[PDB]
């Protein structure tokens, strides 16, 4: 069918401090590794 | 209690715009003399963009 009378941004209720967080956390897993400049800080 | 003094050439400051000149008004009045050559300032290397660079030491901390 097609609705058009609902809201469907519901779930934005329903999010705790930690969720950004967390879902970076379980992000990590698929990224690239980062390129290296040679050394770990300017700094250096 | 002020500055009593007794050389009469302490306030004695002379100009001149080249060196030469210089050299020859004090060997015409009979000083014995001592130069001290011009230190020019060196012609420094600035670069706006060396402050964000990629990997080199020469990044801001902070700005």
């Amino acid at each position: 069918p097609f609705d058009n009378t609902t809201y469907k941004n519901l779930q934005h209720h329903d999010y705790s401090t930690y969720t950004f967080l967390d879902l970076n956390l379980d992000l990590s897993k698929f990224r690239m590794p980062q390129p290296s400049s040679g050394r770990e800080s300017p700094r250096h | 209690g002020w500055a009593s003094t007794a050389d009469p050439l302490s306030n004695l400051v002379l100009t001149f715009s080249t060196k030469e000149d210089a050299i020859a008004f004090a060997e015409k009045n009979g000083w014995s003399y001592d130069v001290e050559e011009r230190k020019v300032p060196k012609p420094k290397s600035k670069s706006y963009g060396a402050n964000f660079s990629w990997n080199k030491r020469t990044r801001v901390s902070t700005k």
